[PDB]
């Protein structure tokens, strides 16, 4: 501006969200045909107001996303990978029969999916079953991933996305067969599951869609174990030794009985399975997305924070009514704790009915054995994985001061004025950096004298095979330890002898 | 009734970054903030009211405050500020004074001065009760160029945390 | 630190415009209170009484070939009348007043340097007078009642209306006074003191007489005093239904024509406006249980007042009463809105899942005995309150 | 009359170590305390009431006290404690805070911290008037293992010693 | 990921020995037919997981 007065000249950046763009989270899932986004191609997603138009209405992805936006408003930038539905997929169809007629006034209340799809209608006396079904179908929220239609008192719910992802709604929470103060007397409900899920997509093309496009958290909104295996292979190949790394981590789930869930696991150290019971009220991918989003959005610059507990691991965007049986029995809870499975439970004990909110125990990965079949707990905590990535990057940025520096091996007597160095001085400097990060990246140590080794290529390769300039840095570390294992030995003493 | 919870307080228009678009001048691309007009289905445009805190921060940073008394004085009409400050009851001034830095050598010192001034001004965001933990990270010396990343810590419209050292600020309904 | 630039971190000191170089910088913050030491007791009390006045102490140096002139100029500035603006090197800009400035200046021991030990005190401005803040927690009903008196006596003269209508107009006036009487008799109830026993006799002695309401002065005095006595009989909610009935009684219009209809409408308008004002004063005397409740009460009263203003503006009846009603409406707006939003600062706490009343109270406040307070605002069984709980700020 | 020498005061149920049996988890064997049911000759079970002081020590160690106010906050339902503390008259809190140590490196400092917390919490046994010289002997550093033997010094139900420095505990009827 | 240059090459791997084989021991014993090791042949053992099969 020429019209200004002073000389200090402000130039505001074109757009905000600078804070993010370092914690990119990729949500992968299916979409309907209403959306205008190209299938099988990652696309940035700015805000929430234009996901229905882009990824189809009521789809799986336009519903996971929604939870990624609900969980944390800002801090991350989300990228969608929409996947077209399968070719020969057949949508699952449940039905819901309503039998009347009504005799007294009241309200009809239902809880399908989560609390955002709930329905609450008014019913007068003398209303017939067909009218009740009509009002219910007219009041079901259109974002519920189930196209609802009415016919002569039978409500047909057809999944919007074909595949097995439609087979995860089997705990509908009605208000019709009890004595709550508001209850149309003479009406009953019946659930069915007429048809069922079908074949699922199996993409296996991550190399092409995202190859050098390093992400932080991959959320998977499907249950096909083979798709989860392809995602795991991708993240593993991203944690490789050959090509420069783009460290990431994936969040999938596994719903079923105890044996089915223990069978769906493996030594996969790159995923964090979420074990969900057979009678879970909420659709599973919703709570999976909430967990993944909280993990991706809270541990941006704090990579040691364990996402677990009623404060740091609370999923505010999930609201369940409590249940008479507590899902996983405590025995199964411990069973899953042991076999590298995440477990979520209700936070408050509110009693039957009485909406609540789930939180996460043991924010751990699905890692329990090493490469040589040696029981380990290095990569068990999902925070240890992020710490390993952060220490890799930190050491890589620290060691840049030796790029192009003159090095003196075989004489180790840098003359007066040279700006060189030698392996012992480099080892001293590196070891000082290491024991300087004690508390932020590493534990105390065990023996720093034989933990950090700096050898030259001239003494690793066989004779007349080494090259000048190449080094070999071997470091063995331990992430910061937490907690203790106190052994109380309480014992009274009636006698006294001062 | 039970469907009560919705603060009946509304938000007026807000100034927004890049509402009027960038202005290339071969040194870079600035923002040119203004008022964003939202269209509708059938005509009927309407001014947007999103991003309240950043709007206040813009109104603070991009408005010259009253200059300090000198020995020579100022032209009757150049002494900055806003006459409307004669009627507010909080006993404070409106605007910022980062454009009034007494420039000097050793641009590190001018950096420190701009830091002091911008932090003093943006403390008014916490003082009015719209943010809680504003802070800047002005770090460069270059030739004259400088980055001035600004963070405006916010809250939500429902107290979801118990046992705080501070207090829900005053105006957490703007969403901060 | 190792690369700490001092003069790029300490502010150059200056007082009242004059700049100088400082050698030290102190402060004397604090928090003053009492200290209770009850006799024979193993316990102690403390009471916070306010803010301890801040004071700054500096040491300025002058080491220059013309330090004498600089020190003389600085002395002349420090002795200027009134407090001025100070730039403390480590506290920035404040408003202080110099309180002492010792000027050490030796010759045969150290010539060339002059030292000044300065002592400033935080001097905040005042507002001459008794610094009397406003009163924006309460309604003043005097101006609206005076304006009502004016607009009533302007349009009521049972000596200047046609003879075949005076008895009707006066009977309407007596009927209004009868309504106020019934209101008082229903609101007092179990008031046994002889003051009722007289007030009832005064109402009857006024109503039985025949020539009392033929004068605007007597009629207006009876009406205002009746409303004042009805006010002083109860406090708050008790006076709601009664007053709301009155607003409905005087929500009618007169069928007479010309001046007679204007007189009867003056009666009705006086009753309705006085009832709206006193119902506002009644609402203000009780605490809002929910923001929507306070705002709904204000909506009711503002609607009544706007209706009355439109009536008093229809064909330029009286412009003046229209303006007066408008002013009283903006006043009742400020007070009722402040009451609904700020009297108790109600917040909506978000609990994960519904919880007991005692547990919610103890977690919010740290005092479970305040559970009774969470029942008047939240609906929901005592064993399951939430999962969103309205309460007061902490 | 002469029969008098026996207090009519009784003791309510007492939590007991290993009341519900050990729980092996390949790291060791815990205790899993609870309430002990004592059977009779003919049905008629009954809760046990022995080891009162150890019962209070278990009630104190194994219950979370209120967390400290942080700027981060706590979930409304996670801030520990017991609402029943709003009604006691001794002006104290209920529970311990050994599980709220701010973990740090150099496990010697963690050991000292846990010692301080355990001793501060167990002093409530003396403050209530149930023991007299409770003390801990927390001594190890290992990898994470720690041994924390606790001694609860008690009295008998009849003052058999004359000329003591202190003053008989107020609740020496539990036998401590 | 700011590692592109090619100056430093990370190899984050939790299974990496640094101190040579060291201190060779030999355990002689009988086994059952369920094993998959050829009898009468010295082999190397690396963990306590694969010993069962």
């Amino acid at each position: 501006d020429a019209l200004s007065d002073g000389f200090v000249r402000l130039c505001i950046d074109p757009s905000l969200n600078f804070f993010g763009e370092g914690c990119k989270i990729l949500v992968e899932g299916q979409m309907t045909d209403d959306g205008s986004a190209t299938p099988d191609a990652v696309t940035c997603v700015t805000s929430e107001l234009d996901i229905i138009e882009r990824f189809g209405q009521g789809s799986v992805l336009t519903e996971s996303l929604r939870k990624v936006f609900c969980t944390c408003k800002s801090g991350v930038s989300v990228y969608a990978l929409p996947r077209e539905d399968a070719a020969a997929g057949v949508k699952a169809v449940y039905t819901l029969t309503i039998a009347g007629p009504a005799t007294t006034d009241g309200r009809v209340q239902l809880y399908m999916g989560e609390a955002e799809y709930a329905v609450d209608i008014g019913v007068d006396a003398g209303d017939t079953a067909t009218d009740i079904a009509a009002a219910i179908v007219a009041a079901i929220s259109p974002d519920f991933p189930y196209a609802a239609t009415a016919a002569a008192g039978v409500i047909t719910l057809t999944a919007r996305n074909a595949g097995t992802i439609g087979n995860h709604l089997s705990v509908i929470y009605t208000n019709l067969g009890s004595c709550t103060s508001v209850t149309p007397e003479g009406v009953t409900v019946t659930f069915a599951q007429t048809t069922a899920g079908s074949v699922n997509p199996t993409p296996n093309d991550y190399a092409t869609v995202v190859n050098e496009c390093c992400f932080a958290v991959y959320v998977l909104s499907s249950d096909d174990t083979d798709w989860q295996e392809n995602l795991r292979d991708w993240i593993r190949s991203a944690w490789d030794c050959s090509k420069p790394q783009c460290f990431g981590h994936g969040y999938v789930f596994n719903k079923g009985t105890l044996g089915q869930v223990l069978a769906d696991g493996d030594n996969s150290a790159e995923l964090s399975r979420l074990a969900l019971p057979t009678t879970y009220p909420v659709l599973p991918y919703l709570t999976n997305a909430a967990y993944g989003a909280l993990s991706a959005c809270s541990t941006c610059n704090n990579p040691e924070l364990n996402i677990q507990g009623q404060t740091f691991g609370l999923l505010s965007c999930i609201n369940m009514p409590e249940s008479c049986t507590p899902g996983w029995t405590f025995g199964e809870v411990t069973q899953l704790q042991a076999n590298g499975f995440v477990v979520s439970g209700p936070s408050t004990t509110s009693g039957q009915g009485n909406y609540t909110s789930p939180y996460i125990y043991n924010d751990v990965t699905n890692y329990l054995r090493d490469e040589k079949n040696r029981p380990n707990a290095t990569f068990r905590d999902a925070s240890s994985r992020r710490l390993a990535a952060a220490t890799g990057v930190a050491l890589a940025e620290f060691l840049q001061q030796f790029n192009g520096l003159a090095v003196f091996t075989k004489n180790t007597n840098i003359r007066t004025g040279i700006i060189g160095t030698n392996p012992r001085l480099m080892l001293g400097k590196i070891r000082k950096w290491a024991q300087d990060n004690v508390g932020t990246l590493f534990s105390e140590f065990d023996n720093i004298n034989e933990d950090i080794q700096l050898l030259t290529d001239f003494e690793v390769q066989p004779k007349c095979v080494g090259q000048p300039g190449i080094f070999h840095l071997n470091m063995r570390y331990r992430p910061p330890v937490r907690g203790a294992r106190i052994n109380v030995n309480m014992a009274p003493a009636l006698f006294d002898n001062c | 009734c039970t469907v009560d919870v919705a603060d009946r307080r509304k938000r007026f228009w807000t100034t927004q970054i890049a509402a009027c678009g960038t202005s290339s001048d071969d040194c870079g691309d600035c923002a040119r903030p203004g008022l964003q007009l939202m269209c509708n289905g059938q005509g009927q445009v309407t001014v947007s009211t999103d991003n309240y805190a950043v709007g206040l921060a813009l109104n603070i940073l991009l408005t010259d405050a009253s200059k300090a008394d000198t020995g020579c004085g100022w032209t009757p009409g150049n002494r900055g500020g806003f006459w409307g400050d004669s009627f507010r009851s909080d006993n404070l001034r409106s605007g910022s004074k980062i454009r009034q830095v007494p420039t000097r050598t050793s641009m590190r010192e001018t950096v420190s001065l701009i830091r002091a001034y911008a932090l003093d001004d943006l403390k008014k965001l916490v003082t009015y009760g719209v943010a809680k933990s504003v802070d800047v990270d002005l770090t460069y010396r270059g030739s004259n160029k400088i980055d001035m990343t600004v963070i405006i810590q916010g809250v939500d419209g429902n107290e979801s945390r118990v046992g705080l050292t501070g207090e829900r600020i005053s105006n957490a309904w703007v969403w901060s | 630190g190792p690369c700490y630039n001092p003069d790029a971190e300490y502010l150059p000191a200056s007082f009242k415009g004059f700049s100088f170089d400082a050698d030290s910088s102190d402060s004397d913050h604090g928090r003053n209170g009492a200290e209770a030491e009850f006799v024979f007791g193993e316990r102690t009390g403390y009471a916070d009484l306010g803010i301890k006045i801040k004071s700054y102490q500096l040491r300025a140096r002058f080491q220059t070939n013309d330090h004498i002139a600089q020190t003389n100029a600085f002395i002349a500035v420090l002795e200027s009348p009134g407090p001025g603006l100070l730039v403390h090197p480590t506290r920035g800009t404040v408003f202080a007043a110099c309180r002492s400035a010792r000027v050490t200046d030796s010759k045969v021991d150290a010539a060339g340097v002059t030292y000044v030990e300065l002592d400033f005190v935080e001097a905040n401005s005042v507002l001459s007078g008794f610094g009397l803040v406003g009163n924006l927690v309460a309604l003043a009903l005097a101006p609206i009642i005076t304006a009502t008196e004016g607009s009533f006596k302007r349009h009521f003269s049972p000596d200047n209306i046609r003879y075949y209508n005076t008895e009707a107009v006066v009977s309407t006036m007596a009927q209004a006074v009868t309504q106020v009487q019934n209101a008082y008799l229903a609101i007092s109830g179990n008031d046994t003191s002889q003051d009722k026993w007289t007030t009832v006799r005064d109402f009857r002695n006024v109503l039985i007489d025949e020539f009392t309401f033929y004068s605007p002065a007597n009629a207006w005095n009876v009406l205002r005093n009746g409303f004042a006595i009805l006010d002083a009989a109860a406090t708050g909610s008790d006076k709601f239904n009664v007053l709301r009935n009155l607003i409905n009684w005087s929500s009618t219009h007169s069928d007479l024509d010309g001046e007679s209809g204007d007189a009867e409408n003056a009666i009705f308008t006086a009753v309705r406006v006085l009832s709206a004002a006193y119902l506002a004063k009644a609402y203000t005397e009780t605490a809002a249980t929910t923001v929507n409740e306070g705002l709904t009460q204000y909506d009711l009263i503002a609607a009544v007042l706007e209706q009355e203003a439109q009536i008093a503006k229809d064909d330029c009846h009286d412009n003046e009463f229209f303006l007066q009603i408008r002013a009283f409406a903006v006043d009742v707006a400020r007070v009722m809105v402040n009451r609904a939003y700020n009297s108790p600062s109600l917040i909506v706490y978000a609990f994960p899942g519904t919880v007991h009343g005692l547990v919610a109270a103890w977690e919010i406040f740290g005092d479970a005995k305040r559970s009774r307070d969470l029942e008047a605002r939240n609906n929901g069984s005592p064993w399951a309150v939430g999962p969103k709980i309205i309460s007061e700020r902490v």
